[PDB]
RNA sequence: GGCGCAUAAAGAUGAGACGCGUUUUAGAGCUAUGCUGUUUUGAAAAAAACAGCAUAGCAAGUUAAAAUAAGGCUAGUCCGUUAUCAACUUGAAAAAGUGGCACCGAGUCGGUGCUU
């Protein structure tokens, strides 16, 4: 678990991630672009829960929600639920 | 109209603001371009600029290297075809054409489907006689018979494309290839690195232990068992275990912050170790290099095992024996499966989707997934021995082409090629007449210093051509001027110092630079001999004596070696309080010990004349890597060295770069002195100074001396000046966009130049905000203090690191349960009303560190003064605090803060320090920004060279505006909306211009330029309060923000009350209107129109997603080549839309296919962009659109703002979706109530606003329902997420009686539902409300396009619905 | 903000080479059952499958060739994912040019007056 955990390994799967955030702009909205499209995905950082824990806490499950366009993406994230926990 | 400008520089935004004298923000009605009803918009002249960050140039460098290496590879294939052109044409004509069309379908192919041998028969017998190519390879080395031409070509054609690393140099012999000499090379590196704790590895046999197959982790403790002892987690132990292939941690090995895991097989190593290096220092990287080299030796002994018929058969027999173990092990394994389980036989062998056999071979999987899959299942099997040894030995089922092929030295392919050429020299004489060309092709290697083979057409290369023909590896020396091109490589690869331009910096391991840094550590040494009570900085007699003794003796010198081997051995002193160095030296003459170990001539190294000779040797051993130009460059020094050490000197290397140049150190001098920087480091009088004071000696010449070089010569434009900088690319993009916003900004206001330009900038941090990255450090301070004391406080109260951040409990654990001021015991449970007082109070420096704050019972235990703490306390407590000194509970700075009562009170030097900590701007790139903005604005010279500096460049620091903001409660929640940046720049202008109003007398410290040198040696009064309207002094109190207040509380409850409306004494003009400034500025920050501009972009970058997908038949795939079907060959998917074109045309409607006038959005790939610029209308008719109307072609880039009803602003994400644009106007009392609601437990101050702000939080429960009202009736106008809205309103109605703090926290998390850009998820209390976006695009056709200027002050409104 | 020892550090940058990985094809699948196809003896079924198909059971199963951002022209054993950018006005580009002021109030800016 780290930030470049998620950067490097989600980088290793064939997506693009290029976050943007530093002092004093205390926001670290990373961008995902689950399609190479205007369907980018985003998670912030706020005061209580780091973005790793926001990520795994936001993706313990599969894809089961509304949109029928992103589901394989969630399946990809399903794999990266389990790698960093047991390395 | 007098005015001034406030700015703020981050990495995604720049805040811009315009202020007047009374700080009223201006506002202007503006001209509207387009075709609307409104023709003027009143806008406030304040806002910010949003934009995506500026990425580095790394990925383009990597893909450039990949294209070049595939280019050279394929051209090597073309070379080998060129040699075997005719004779292969002699036998079978279309053979190479069969190799060219190996990739097509038999429909698309125009020859036989069998490439090799044409027929079916010799192909089937080819695979049966030779299953792999390695059988053919070992056949051809061990043969006497003739062979087929296309067969031999296919053999050596395999032997070119895969040649292994050139990273070894020379040939295969135990000097560079065996495990014994390289292992003992590691041993000499280890014991010769430490010089303490010498280990032995003489009688051990690492060849027998490491070479033979076993379990790796079982082998791991065995070499530990043959050495006497380090640990199973020893540094040598984890080092050699790292060298085997296990990936250990190195957290506790060096006592670092995080874990330090490294995988040599992973591609992260080549910089992750570097980030490890930055946490240990550069002295260890050679030891890690030896670890990598010995790991390569272990891998080489792993791949080569056969030694029976070793005559020219090193590799292929090992490969085919591995093939056979795969074969018979597969047969016996399958027999064990069907023998034991008739279930899961299909799940192993017919699956290719569950990490089984068929996934490891035919499917998509890897060896980790396969072994981790089979290992419990094969563990379950009844009778199965002697296969787990292959499991831990990685031996079962292992293929040929693996990732362990990166170990192979190219000499094996070389000689293995060569013996085939020896057995084939007789039969086919073309080979006999081309064999030197063949080995020349395989052994070719483009050096570092040469670079690419351009013809002046590159942007990157520098080759000069001594002859003019095709650059070919037969005759590579016939073209290259290595002297001129390599001379350019000297010039193209050096860096220029910012601190001294027009000059080349030194290498990192220069003798001159190491003298600089060893002297730069010895310049801080201020020792107390026992009996003078004086920490005296050293003399050049002393320093020169120690360098004559110790630094020419060993590298790592400790303080006991220091004071023992010098102060008692030479100077006969027992205990010397050497205050500077704690234990060890940050600098050492390691290169001195290197070359002195090599050539063994101390007279040669102590010569003042061989120094530049060693600069040549340091320079060549720094730069070049190809050994030929290594050695010829020192044939100039063929005289000095009699070739013995030159058998060794060509091997040794050095990487790095010095931060300085020789002309900055041993170049210029003080004209008053006639002394170099080396001369000052050897003679600085009684006051020996660090080099940061040698630059910043404002009395001395060196700031002027550097600064006369810091100004440019013939200056370029803006763009190259920004290219000259030093930082991230993104911060440079912030600089350029800052300059553009200043340019349009001064074009707005009457084309009148401004007066004051304030700059704030601080960024680039990744230190994880110090929530848990600090409790281990200060907890480690607790473990060091309790470690030295023994008074075990951690036996009766252990506490937790979630509650270690709060300063009360931590200060309680610091002082060993004993108060500083009164000699008493601070009780455990009464810490609530225990007081936290400062060493120096809140009128002289705003400090919240450990260095100032101490814990006590009462404020009156200190004394009775706002001055230093009372001498009835420090003289009283000179014993226990000296126990805090001896146990290192305090640093020397905090020691002299506490023992400032020895100095009586606050001196001129004291307030000199406290004033010169608030304001001294100490970032290099900030001063460069001040120079670049300085050059453009002030340009009126006079008859002299004098810049008539009309425009002041004011630079502030974040502590001043930040603590002003926190004190006067104009709070800042970073998560409400993006307006806060513009308010930050506004307050930057407030504090900066307030400083230029109140104190013009010391502008020369926070404004770049040359103002008066009148400073606080007289601007500080030597006594109490100066008289009213007659004060030549600045003030008494070192805070510069006091006159904004009403009460200046002293250390006695005393209200030092400063006048209400502040003026300046020398001017008689008002500077602070306290009666209306806070209602004025508070009215400014609550304004509902703040200019937000997300900057447009043209999307560049890669073409698409890169992972090549199998051959389906979905119609959305992009073909790899133009002759390739996306169906019948597969291809890429998901292209990158650069920008969306907006087109009016007619589609063919219905089955009748009739012209239907439509106006619809169309996305453009990057792969079609230059086609679109070359002819757009033929591109769109190629797309299937007729009656193009070119004047209505509307280029819409990414983030192009559109407007809908009720001002529903939305940003154009791409052609496929939208993003959300409108913002939030929130009253400032709501912002403050959410701030202190969020900050209730972390209020961090006096109990007056703890209780006051606490009850004030307890007042306004109404504000919460007002905020949910604002989001409610706001969100129904622009968001339109109805079910989400009912979920959060109902969920809000559920938990209304929550505890207040975390409830307000969930409100802050609820604010993400409004924000700008991408739709996000969030979690109110437990119910995580799902995100929802707008994939639609049909509404944008009926909307209001707005084009924006870069400050958003010339809007251009275009209506699409008015268009046909 | 971390002032993290009152100090303040360290920065973009570009050249060489391996090893993968991915994709398509070559790596003849064998037997039994059932089906579509032409033969065959045929006034019609009727095997000869030479084929294709599907379903079962068997059999092996490691490697090679090609490409690895579309491609471009300046044709090099070079280059193509960096930085750079509203609009309209010219100008090939390079570039340059394009828009009143005070006052009142504030829900995304609005209103009033003057100058024109």
């Amino acid at each position: 678990m780290n930030i470049n955990d998620l950067i490097r390994e989600i980088k290793n799967k064939d997506y693009t991630v290029k976050l943007s955030g530093t002092d004093s702009n205390s926001i670290t909205q990373l961008i995902i672009r689950v399609n190479n499209d205007g369907n980018e995905y985003v998670i912030s950082e706020s005061e209580n829960e780091s973005i790793v824990e926001k990520f795994i806490s936001a993706f313990k499950n599969g894809w089961n929600q509304e949109y029928e366009d992103e589901e394989e993406f969630y399946n990809d994230m399903q794999t990266i639920t389990l790698k960093s926990e047991l390395n | 109209k007098k005015y001034s400008i406030g700015l703020d520089i981050g990495t995604n935004s720049v805040g811009w603001a315009v202020i007047t004298d009374d700080y009223k923000v201006p506002s202007k009605k503006f001209k509207v371009l387009g075709n609307t009803d409104r023709h003027s918009i009143k806008k406030n002249l304040i806002g910010a600029l949003l934009f995506d960050s500026g990425e580095t140039a790394e990925a383009t460098r990597l893909k450039r290297t990949a294209r070049r290496r595939y280019t050279r590879r394929k051209n090597r294939i073309c070379y080998l075809q060129e040699i075997f052109s005719n004779e292969m044409a002699k036998v079978d004509d279309s053979f190479f054409h069969r190799l060219e069309e190996s990739f097509l379908v038999e429909e698309d192919k125009k020859h036989e489907r069998h490439p090799i041998f044409g027929n079916i028969v010799d192909e089937v017998a080819y695979h049966e006689k030779y299953p792999t190519i390695y059988h053919l390879r070992k056949k051809l080395v061990d043969s006497t018979d003739k062979a087929d031409l296309r067969l031999i070509y296919l053999a050596l054609a395999h032997m070119i494309k895969f040649r292994g690393h050139f990273l070894i140099e020379g040939d295969l012999n135990p000097d560079n290839s065996d495990v014994d000499k390289l292992f003992i090379q590691l041993v000499q590196t280890y014991n010769q690195l430490f010089e303490e704790n010498p280990i032995n590895a003489s009688g051990v046999d690492a060849k027998a232990i490491l070479s033979a197959r076993l379990s790796k982790s079982r082998r791991l403790e065995n070499l530990i068992a043959q050495l006497p002892g380090e640990k199973k987690n020893g540094l040598f132990g984890n080092l050699i275990a790292l060298s085997l292939g296990l990936t250990p941690n190195f957290k506790s090995n060096f006592d670092l912050a995080e874990d330090a895991k490294l995988q040599l097989s992973k591609d992260t190593y080549d910089d992750d170790l570097d980030n490890l290096l930055a946490q240990i220092g550069d002295q260890y990287a050679d030891l890690f290099l030896a670890a990598k080299n010995l790991s390569d030796a272990i891998l080489l002994s792993d791949i080569l095992r056969v030694n029976t018929e070793i005559t020219k058969a090193p590799l292929s027999a090992s490969m085919i024996k591995r093939y056979d173990e795969h074969h018979q092990d597969l047969t016996l394994l399958k027999a064990l499966v069907r023998q034991q389980l008739p279930e899961k036989y299909k799940e192993i062998f017919f699956d290719q989707s569950k990490n089984g056999y068929a996934g490891y071979i035919d499917g998509g999987a890897s060896q980790e997934e396969f072994y981790k899959f089979i290992k419990p299942i094969l563990e379950k099997m009844d009778g199965t021995e002697e296969l787990l040894v292959k499991l831990n030995r990685e031996d079962l089922l292992r293929k040929q082409r693996t990732f362990d092929n990166g170990s192979i030295p190219h000499q094996i392919h070389l000689g293995e090629l060569h013996a085939i050429l020896r057995r084939q020299e007789d039969f086919y004489p073309f080979l006999k007449d081309n064999r030197e060309k063949i080995e020349k092709i395989l052994t070719f290697r483009i050096p570092y210093y040469v670079g690419p083979l351009a013809r002046g057409n590159s942007r990157f290369a520098w080759m000069t051509r001594k002859s003019e023909e095709t650059i070919t590896p037969w005759n590579f020396e016939e073209v290259v001027d290595k002297g001129a091109s390599a001379q350019s490589f000297i010039e193209r690869m050096t860096n220029f110092d910012k601190n001294l331009p027009n000059e080349k910096v030194l290498p990192k391991h220069s003798l001159l630079y190491e003298y600089f840094t060893v002297y730069n550590e010895l310049t801080k040494v201020k020792y107390v001999t026992e009996g003078m009570r004086k920490p005296a900085f050293l003399s050049g007699e002393q320093k020169k004596a120690i360098v004559d003794l110790l630094f020419k003796t060993n590298r790592k010198v400790t303080v006991k070696q220091l004071k023992e081997d010098y102060f008692k051995k030479i100077e006969c002193f027992d205990s010397v309080e050497i205050s500077g160095v704690e234990d060890r030296f940050n600098a050492s003459l390691g290169t001195y010990h290197d070359l002195l170990k090599i050539i063994k001539d101390k007279d040669f190294l102590d010569n003042e004349e061989n120094e530049d000779i060693l600069e040549d040797i340091v320079l060549t051993l720094t730069l070049f890597e190809d050994r030929e130009m290594i050695e010829e460059r020192l044939k100039t020094y063929a005289h000095l060295f009699d070739d013995k050490v030159m058998k060794q000197l060509k091997r040794r290397r050095y990487t790095g770069w010095g931060r300085l140049s020789r002309k900055l150190i041993n170049g210029i001098r003080d004209k008053q002195s006639g002394k170099t920087i080396l001369d000052f480091l050897k003679s600085d009088g009684f006051a020996n100074r660090n080099f940061m004071q040698l630059i910043h000696d404002d009395s001395l010449t060196f700031k002027e001396d550097i600064q006369k070089a810091q100004v440019s010569g013939q200056g370029d434009s803006l763009h190259e000046h920004i290219a000259n900088l030093a930082g991230s690319p993104a911060i440079k993009k912030g600089i350029l966009q800052t300059v553009k916003v200043v340019d349009e900004l001064v074009k707005v206001m009457g084309r009148h130049k401004p007066e004051n330009i304030v700059i704030e900038m601080a960024r680039e941090n990744q230190t994880t905000q110090k929530g848990q990255k600090n409790s281990r450090e200060r907890m480690k301070r607790i473990e060091e203090g309790i470690k030295e004391l023994g008074s075990q406080i951690l036996k009766e109260h252990p506490v937790e690191n979630t509650q270690l951040q709060n300063e009360k409990l931590y200060l309680y654990y610091l002082q060993n349960g004993r108060d500083m001021y009164v000699d008493q015991e601070l009780d455990i449970n009464r810490l609530s009303d225990y007081d936290v007082d400062h060493i120096v109070p809140q009128s002289f420096l705003k400090d919240d560190s450990i260095d100032n704050k101490v814990l006590t019972r009462s404020d009156k235990n200190r004394g009775k003064s706002d001055n230093v703490p009372s001498e009835e306390v420090v003289k009283k407590m000179k014993n226990y605090w000296r126990q805090l000194l001896n146990a290192k509970l305090i640093t020397q700075r905090k020691f002299d803060n506490l023992t400032k009562a020895e100095r009586g009170g606050l001196s001129e030097l004291d307030k000199a320090g406290f004033i010169k900590r608030q304001l001294v701007e100490t970032r290099q790139i900030t001063k460069h920004v001040a120079q670049i903005l300085d050059s453009r604005m002030n340009t009126k010279y006079d008859e002299n060279d004098k810049l008539i500096r009309e425009v002041k460049v004011i630079t502030l620091k974040s502590k001043l505006v930040s603590d002003f903001r926190k004190d006067f409660q104009f709070y800042k929640v970073r998560e409400i909306n993006n307006y806060h940046h513009a308010h930050d720049a506004y307050l930057n202008a407030v504090v900066g211009t307030a400083l230029i109003k109140k104190y013009p007398k010391l502008e020369s410290e926070f404004v770049y330029g040359d103002y008066k040198v009148y400073d606080v040696r007289k601007m500080i009064a030597k006594s109490e309060q100066e008289i009213g309207k007659a004060t030549a002094k600045y003030f008494f109190y070192s805070n510069i923000m006091n006159f904004f207040k009403t009460e200046i509380t002293l250390a006695n409850g005393e209200i030092r009350k400063r006048p209400l409306i502040e003026t300046n004494g020398e001017t008689g003009e008002i500077v602070w209107d306290k009666g209306r400034d806070f209602a004025t500025v508070r009215k400014v920050l609550s304004m509902p129109q703040v200019n937000i501009v997300k900057k447009t972009e043209v999307q560049t970058g890669g073409f698409s997603k890169e992972s090549i997908l199998p051959k389906r038949n979905s119609d959305k795939l992009i073909a790899r080549k133009k002759d390739w079907d996306p169906k019948k060959y597969g291809g890429f998917d998901s292209p990158t839309v650069a920008y969306s074109v907006l087109v009016v045309a007619k589609v063919e409607k219905g089955k009748s296919k009739k012209l239907k006038s439509v106006k619809e959005l169309l996305g453009i790939t990057i792969m079609e962009r230059s086609s679109f610029e070359k002819n757009p209308i033929d591109f769109l008719e190629a797309k299937g659109y007729k009656e193009v109307k070119k004047d209505l072609i509307i280029k819409l880039p990414k983030y192009s703002l559109f407007e809908l009803e009720n001002g529903r602003k939305r940003m154009l994400a791409s052609a496929g979706e939208l993003q959300k644009g409108n913002e939030l106007a929130l009253p400032s009392k709501y912002v403050n109530f959410l701030y202190l609601a969020s900050h209730y437990e972390k209020l961090k101050g006096s109990p007056e606003d703890n209780e006051q702000k606490q009850l004030f939080v307890e007042q306004h429960k109404h504000y919460l329902d007002e905020i949910i009202e604002q989001i409610s009736e706001f969100s129904k106008r622009v968001i339109l997420a109805d079910a989400n809205l009912d979920k959060v309103l109902s969920a809000y109605n559920k938990h209304r009686d929550k505890p207040i703090r975390e409830q307000a926290e969930n409100i802050i998390h609820l604010f993400t539902l409004t924000n700008l850009g991408a739709p996000a998820a969030f979690k109110y209390f437990d119910t995580t409300i799902d995100r929802k976006r707008y994939t639609s695009t049909k509404e944008v056709l009926d909307a209001t396009l707005i084009h924006q200027s870069i400050t958003g002050l010339y809007e251009t409104r275009i209506d699409l619905s008015q268009l046909g």
